[PDB]
RNA sequence: CUUAAAGAGUCAACCCUUUGCUUAUCUUCCCUAUUUAAAUGUUAGCAGCCGCAUAGGCU
């Protein structure tokens, strides 16, 4: 019997915008899938889908340079070098509206989830981002399409992402057909010898490159399934849809 | 087969009461009408509206309107003219073939005892729907076709039996099924007390003007003429419970009480009618409904 | 004890049953009792009453003066029964003024010049309407004004609209 | 069908005229102004209203003239006033001769010389030229201080 | 308007019909061409 | 009022600041929703947060949200971060960098 | 367990000088507003002071 709990009008704050060297904006699904994994590892609730919209969304910058602060001199090796600026490479940030739904399974009674997630979304942060303000999570229950349009008619307004797939590559699927990509999946390409630099010391780690898919935003009002927005977990390294492509 | 009622039908009104006017007499002398005036006069103070703070304060002056005898006369004096209006079953907008299945339907009505309820409403002063309150005696006179005829007292709810109210009911009856028309004037004395409290009709104020407006004519109480029409026609003794009298209605409804006596039990007129129309039987309780309902008119379609 | 008897507003729906009631105690304030004698009771006190005035006559009931007083008014009132019973209250009529009563009632006397002692009452007091039951009635002196009711004891001192104190 | 609703009330200001309580007859005052030269269009013209012209030249006008005079004589003008009516007395004056009509049937148009005087004047004004201008009083027992109906808006 | 049914229109007896029909030079008889002069004088717009 | 320049003991702030020093000694959260009002005069001139950017139409743009004037939230947290007053020859807090330069 | 980890974008400004909207013009013809309504609910404190009035009384 699967439940779902909302985060609605969740105002990210200091969310830097750089998904990869060539999507800028809203960071990827790996982010809000890994979010998943965040309250399945530091709370406990497993987590197996997630989906969101964007009630507002702006990266901090002009119409067609977005930049990024002056950097700080946190670096060994600069002790002259502090008198000037920065050494500033490319880093921007945004702020938005957000909502989120959560797939989770709980098998114990709803006044105990709401809490165990609002004191999740006091300690952790929104891709680098700050939690303002957020409204108080509900949780739904759906067993079939119809009282899964009942979480559908709760949401108005949002901008919710469905999956729309690549037909041969890229930029030429930007162009010809004007839509929207980001990163839903990584490729390993090396593995690295020592892990003394490691954040873990114990999993192997291997360089990875980011795959790209082609997405869409619907008026949440106007979406046939919403299993066509959720996101999870893929193979291999990747993440996709429950109901595929749209 | 099963035909429909037309969506725009309407019926007029075999009932004509004028609006009342309101004199100021003697029981010793009737003749000398003094007419009884309103008066705009102020109530400043009243307040504690919804959400307020500190502009619940504020002395609106509202003159509303007061009526009173004059201290020299002690009685009201209320006169009308009913006209009953003949040919009481055609139709202005709508038919035939729909009113004419009604005539064949309602041909053997009893007009004798819905007449002598109408009569007898005036009878008992019913009209009055307050001036009654208050009064030692009731005196009404009704003149028509020179022959006056007097009530001192009567009952006002449960119908009595006598011949001074059958004999402008067996006039009547012939009138309200035959053709032409008859007109009666119509005057009520009571005792209510030495400059009392006289009730005419209320009215609807604007925005901001008053409160509480009574209904003029040329500076002079009256009350309205539906409100006679309504007291006219307080017949409905048949639906199925609670035997005081009710105006007669489509919906049996009064909006003093805010509950329906004919709605959503079938009883409601415009079944009934419709029924009759296509061919089902009737008795004298219900036909008698439909013919009472159909004396007032209105609107019968949508 | 009390010896409680009822009176009735019977079909009363086109005329407003609390304006009889209001034209029954208007009619026994002027013409014979209630001056003083022994009392009356609303006993349902919620919502605008309308039906049912409860007077008990402690000092004996007397059929013919439920008739001789409401003579004008059969139309509409039907004359209970005798109960042998000692359970109803009385209760008091509360008095509410508006701003200028207080206006005038510091102009009568205690000293105004001419405005200067009248406008330092010009300020608001706070005084204002509530609304637990508040019945109109008829009066001679005044304009047809409406008595605040409330609840009350027992003080065995009556008039001809409510208590009294001693 | 609104049962629903039945108890809710409905209130509303509504005009109304009524006679005064000292008087019982209504007199309705209106003039008629027959304009001849009835074939001329306003817009258009010639070569389709010519040859209707010359296709109604031989009209029977007075017959026309007395139905439409009989309309005013038989007091069908008011369509709500003649309700409950003693008698519907209506007086013409037209060029200084007056002409009474006391009871005239309404629907059957009824054969007497009062009403054709009348018409055998106005077919000749609404066959040839110029005009004419009849003055109509229509006073009516409804009764004393009754119910009158003008026309609403 | 009140009955909401038309008695000339529906059986070719509208006006328009039969002033046509005497411009173009049919026959009338008294019942159909005194409806067009008493129409005539009623006045009216007549052109579409 | 307050001095920013001088930070000057007073019981009021001290509540907070052991509220926020219970938090920093161990663990958990705390979260202070912080209002300003100030009286600039009519029609005065704010001053928001201003953008990097080499925009080719605007020399100088103030930040929004849709247009509502805003600041960075960087800009706050390097005035909470400037307390540094124990480097040498210290006189005015400066931002809390590594190598102490602002 | 998030392209996780993190950063002051600050400042300054004279837009302004000048202007002929002119010339005419057919809205126009014809119409059934209508039929019937309970103003419910005023069941709302006034000439008043016996009254420190914001506690309790009387016509």
């Amino acid at each position: 019997m699967r439940k779902f709990i909302i985060v609605k009008n969740v105002k990210v704050d200091g969310i830097n915008a750089k998904s990869s060297d060539i999507t800028v904006g809203m960071p990827p699904a790996t982010t809000f899938c890994g979010l998943g994994e965040t309250m399945s590892i530091k709370t406990g609730i497993v987590v197996k889908a997630v989906s969101y919209g964007s009630v507002k969304f702006e990266v901090r910058g002009s119409r067609f340079n977005t930049s990024v602060t002056k950097f700080a001199w946190q670096d060994r090796g600069n002790g002259g070098k502090a008198n000037n600026n920065s050494p500033i490479q490319p880093k921007p940030l945004a702020d938005g509206v957000f909502t989120l739904c959560f797939e989770v399974e709980w098998e114990d009674c709803a006044e105990v989830l709401v809490d165990k997630v609002t004191n999740f979304i006091n300690t952790a942060r929104i891709a680098g981002g700050t939690i303002a303000s957020f409204n108080k999570p509900f949780v739904k229950v759906a067993k079939d399409a119809e009282e899964l349009a009942s979480v559908k008619n709760a949401m108005m307004p949002c901008y919710v992402v469905v999956d729309c797939g690549v037909e041969v590559n890229i930029f030429e699927d930007a162009v010809n057909r004007k839509l929207q990509p980001m990163v839903n999946g990584y490729k390993k390409l090396e593995k690295i010898v020592d892990n003394k630099h490691m954040r873990d010391k114990f999993t192997p780690a291997y360089l990875a490159t980011p795959t790209y898919t082609m997405i869409g935003y619907k008026m949440v009002s106007n979406v046939d399934n919403f299993d066509q927005a959720l996101w999870q977990y893929g193979e291999n390294t990747k993440v996709k849809t429950i109901g595929g492509i749209y | 087969t099963k035909l429909k009622a037309p969506a725009v039908l309407a019926y007029s009104r075999k009932i004509n009461p004028t609006n009342a006017l309101m004199f100021a007499v003697n029981w010793s002398d009737r003749d000398n009408t003094t007419a009884v005036m309103v008066g705009t006069k102020t109530v400043a103070g009243t307040q504690s509206v919804r959400g307020n703070p500190n502009d619940a304060d504020k002395g609106n002056i509202q003159t509303v309107n007061f009526a009173n005898l004059p201290h020299n006369k002690n009685t009201l004096l209320v006169k009308y003219n009913v006209k009953f209006v003949g040919d009481v079953f055609k139709a202005e907008l709508g038919g035939g073939e729909y009113s004419n299945t009604l005539q064949t339907a309602l041909e053997n009505t009893d007009f004798g005892t819905l007449a002598y309820r109408y009569v007898y409403n005036i009878a008992a002063g019913r009209t009055l729907w307050r001036n009654r309150v208050g009064a030692e005696s009731i005196e009404t006179v009704i003149t028509v076709n020179d022959q006056t005829f007097t009530f001192s007292d009567l009952l006002v709810n449960e119908f009595d039996e006598d011949v001074d109210v059958a004999e402008i009911a067996d006039m009547v009856a012939g009138v309200l099924s035959g053709e032409g028309f008859v007109t009666l004037k119509v005057e009520h004395y009571m005792l209510l007390g030495e400059g009392s409290e006289v009730f005419p009709s209320q009215e609807f104020v604007e925005n901001s003007k008053l409160s509480k407006q009574l209904f003029d004519l040329n500076g002079q109480a009256a009350m309205h003429d539906q409100k006679i029409g309504n007291a006219i026609r307080t017949i409905d003794t048949w639906y199925e419970d609670a035997t005081t009298p009710i105006a007669v209605e489509p919906y049996g409804s009064v909006v003093r009480n805010g509950v329906a006596y004919r709605a959503g039990n079938k009883t409601d007129l415009f079944t009934l009618m419709d029924g009759a129309v296509n061919g089902k039987s009737l008795t004298e309780e219900d036909q008698m409904f439909v013919t009472a309902n159909l004396i007032r008119g209105g609107v019968f379609g949508g | 004890m009390y010896n409680t008897i009822s009176i009735t507003v019977v079909d009363a729906d086109d005329v407003g049953v609390n304006f009889v009631v209001s034209k029954v105690l208007s009619t026994l304030h002027n013409k014979g009792i209630f001056n003083g004698e022994v009392g009356v009771t609303f006993p349902r006190m919620d919502k605008n009453v309308g039906d049912i005035i409860t007077l008990f006559s402690k000092t004996g009931v007397d059929r013919k003066v439920l008739t001789s007083t409401l003579n004008t008014l059969t139309d509409f009132i039907h004359i209970g029964k005798p109960k042998e019973a000692d359970k109803v209250k009385t209760y008091r009529k509360v008095d509410t003024k508006s701003k200028g009563k207080l206006i005038r009632r510091c102009i009568k006397r205690k000293g105004v010049s001419a405005e200067t002692a009248e406008s330092l009452y010009g300020n608001y007091k706070g005084e204002k309407c509530k609304l637990p039951y508040i019945v109109v009635n008829s009066k001679s002196t005044g304009q047809r004004f409406s008595m605040f009711l409330e609840e009350c004891e027992n003080s065995e001192k009556f008039n001809s609209y409510g208590l009294c104190i001693v």
